[PDB]
């Protein structure tokens, strides 16, 4: 929960909007005037639920960032809609749920070997090799 | 005496845009005459089109009053056919659509007739528009008690666009400005909507359910459209919150890029209902070089000239 | 080119009742001459004294723009003596007070000054009043900025009436509408909250912080004293959504007991904010046997006078 | 509890649930009307638990939830502290209540006082002591 403002904010960041961490995906710019200060309208994409969330805020609101804390492991079970993970670094195997994406559901195999990222308190599936 | 048979005699009879069709040239009767109004009517037919070719965000911002005329019908058939796809409006707005949507007949009267003799017959007066008591609020009560339990299960906290869709969604009259809205997925802001049968009933009802709105959440709509949005414009019938609240969330864009505004009121009491184009200037609600008409006159003959341009 | 200071050099001052003290009897001098407004003149003053004497509800209605004005501090000044007990108003009611209790000065104006040059100098007009940039939108996002945290974690669902008490007890201001009210703990009503400076803040705010309106916590308060009280009168100054709104739950009680009625607006275009006291009769929206009086006039004109006639 | 009446047939005296809590119904007011709908009645009733003032307005034939009373007579046997402990005359059984933190009730107590004591949707409140 590193902070930042609104401003400091571009495509690509991250940022929690109502508790999710989320990906920014667009940022507008709105002048000074009636409204009062400058502020800025971020179009950001929930890195777990997927929905479009927007904040509007002045430029210099404070907001908070979560931090990646990427990970590389491999998978032993099957186990259907929940997957046992193995951390490449320091074994703590663990169970997460299959990612629900097209091009990640598939190439799901015995002891493929995965890149999961841990925001927040919970892990999501990236890539897969 | 007069009896009540007599008076709810003709009822009041929705337009289309194709009931305009053979009067599309209009507006080059009045662009000969060029009479005082005859250049706001011009002008603002053509900002209309240009509106419809170059904005993605438009806006239909209109007042209660026109909804108990055949105007609704028209607003209805304006958002069918794609010329506007968001609506600022009034709770009195949402009141007269699900009135006369769910069998509440509207019946043309008069100015001139004994008001304290429609108290005694159960008939209120809007205009020379007559809205029998059970037409009115009978409807609207009815129909929130029918379908907001199952609303409200489904969702407990609702944006007030939202359930306006869910109204929408159970009217089958196709000359209803709320099914037209709903059916193209057009957002209704109304930021007054306790204002009204309907807001009062909805009140009424969330004292039985776990039921609340959430108009930060229509604010939220409107305030991303307009960011997101290219360019904008808007035909503003009217003043009040509904004028002002689709002129207000524009300011975040520099203004609108096309506007036409239709009113009575004037300017002289400094109100926003009478404030003109050369007012929002220095609210800056106007792009620096923008195309904006207003025209004096009474919407339900002003509109369907400009509508019926429309076609020209 | 002209300067800003050039501009901005006669502050907006506003009054109070002492100010109509010298005037008291002026009625007089319009029932003598009974011109055409006189006659509503002379009988909204009864009204007005016989509401004080009687009715134990009195509610103070009116549109944003005069808060703006001078007018504003006389609202306050009639709330903290009792004249008036339920406030019902706009969004841009709020915005006026909060923006001119916390530093914010408008200045006088006119009606002439070219509009793009006051864009240039971060100027809004209002009617001919000059509100600076800095005066409205810079004071007013500063303030729910700072207030509305601690009024969050006290409260995280709050009444919109609440939320003003809470920042009329911040303010130091006594010519202040809100602060009035909470001295008085009079309450005020303002369906539209979300439409203006203050709720667009209000909106900001809650993206950050766990806190909703309950507009319905309004409606519950409004609707509570309608039907608890003996008689009801009314000020209503304007049209629009807070005329409205007092006219709609004096419905539950037969209707407004007194009422005086300031407008501009006119009727044969059929708008709420210009129907006569003989138009809501259908709506039966006063009573059979009632004292209202409609006086066509601006409102800075009109009210001095009417207030000034509390102290005869 | 849960008995179902109409907010017709509401009057002075009469409980009803509002929000949850039961409610003594103090005031009663009507509306004929007819521009919102059907006659309506407004309630004003005190809760019986919180003492807070709650407000309906509905429909005259609107369905409402009543709770049930049941006046139980008891006696006190101990004081100790924060609670008392009660024994009821009927139905051998020892419980505890709260002190009622009013004044005119919590300053009658002693060591077997008789006590009337209602039981309304799961809870329990003392009403008088002699
Ligand atoms: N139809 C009704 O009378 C009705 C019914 C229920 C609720 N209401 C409530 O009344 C309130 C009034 O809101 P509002 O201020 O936006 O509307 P309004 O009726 O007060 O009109 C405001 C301005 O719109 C303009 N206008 C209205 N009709 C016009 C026309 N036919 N042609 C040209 N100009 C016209 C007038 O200049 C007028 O000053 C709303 O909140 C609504 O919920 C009204
Ligand atoms: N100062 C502003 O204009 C301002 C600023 C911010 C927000 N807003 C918002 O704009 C919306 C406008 O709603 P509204 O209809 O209540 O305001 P309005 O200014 O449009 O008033 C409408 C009616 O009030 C009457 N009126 C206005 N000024 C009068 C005067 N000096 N004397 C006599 N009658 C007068 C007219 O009949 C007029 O038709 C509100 O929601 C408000 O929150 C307004």
């Amino acid at each position: 929960i590193t902070y930042t403002t609104v401003g400091e904010l571009k495509v690509g960041s991250y940022v929690v909007i109502d508790g999710e961490p989320c990906r920014v995906v667009e940022v507008t710019k709105a002048k000074t005037g009636k409204h009062g200060s400058a502020k800025a309208n971020v179009v950001a994409i929930g890195v777990f639920s997927g929905a479009k969330k927007t904040l509007m805020a002045p430029v210099d609101q404070q907001v908070e960032v979560p931090i990646i804390e990427k990970h590389i492991g491999q998978i032993i079970a099957d186990m259907g809609n929940k997957i046992q993970v193995m951390d490449l670094e320091s074994y703590e195997t663990f169970e997460i749920e299959k990612p629900t994406e097209d091009e990640l559901a598939s190439k799901i195999k015995p002891n493929a070997e995965l890149e999961y990222w841990e925001i927040m308190g919970r892990r999501k599936i990236v890539r897969v090799k | 005496m007069i009896n009540r048979e007599d008076l709810l005699k003709n009822p009041v009879e929705d337009i289309a845009l194709r009931d305009l069709e053979k009067y599309s040239d209009i507006v080059n009767v009045f662009d000969k005459i060029y009479g005082f109004s005859s250049e706001g009517i011009v002008r603002g037919s053509k900002i209309l089109k240009e509106m419809i070719k170059d904005a993605d965000l438009r806006f239909l911002s209109f007042t209660a009053n026109l909804v108990s005329t055949g105007l609704r019908g028209l607003f209805a058939d304006l958002v069918k056919r794609g010329y506007f796809n968001i609506i600022v409006t009034t709770g009195g707005t949402i009141d007269h659509d699900l009135a006369r949507s769910f069998g509440g007949v509207y019946y043309k009267g008069s100015f001139d007739i004994d008001d304290a003799m429609l108290k005694d017959l159960e008939i209120h007066r809007l205009g020379n528009v007559l809205v029998p008591f059970e037409s009115y609020g009978k409807v609207i009560e009815e129909i929130v008690r029918k379908f907001l339990p199952e609303i409200a299960k489904d969702k407990k906290e609702i944006p007030a666009y939202e359930l306006l869709w869910e109204f929408g969604k159970r009217i089958s009259d196709s000359n209803s400005i709320l099914r037209a809205a709903y059916e193209k997925k057009v957002p209704v802001i109304v930021p007054g909507i306790v204002d009204g049968s309907f807001g009062t009933n909805l009140f009424i009802q969330s004292q039985f359910l776990n039921f609340k709105i959430n108009l930060f959440e229509d604010m939220r709509l409107i305030k991303d459209l307009v960011f997101s949005c290219k360019k904008s414009g808007a035909l503003i019938i009217g003043g009040g919150i509904s004028k002002h609240h689709t002129i207000w969330w524009n300011q975040f864009k520099d203004g609108l890029d096309y506007a036409v505004y239709v009113t009575t009121a004037q300017e002289y009491d400094g109100s926003l209902s009478g404030a003109k184009p050369r007012e929002a200037i220095s609210w800056n609600k106007i792009r620096p070089n923008a195309k904006h008409a207003t025209i004096y006159g009474d919407a339900t003959i002003i509109v369907p000239i400009l509508a019926a341009s429309l076609l020209s």
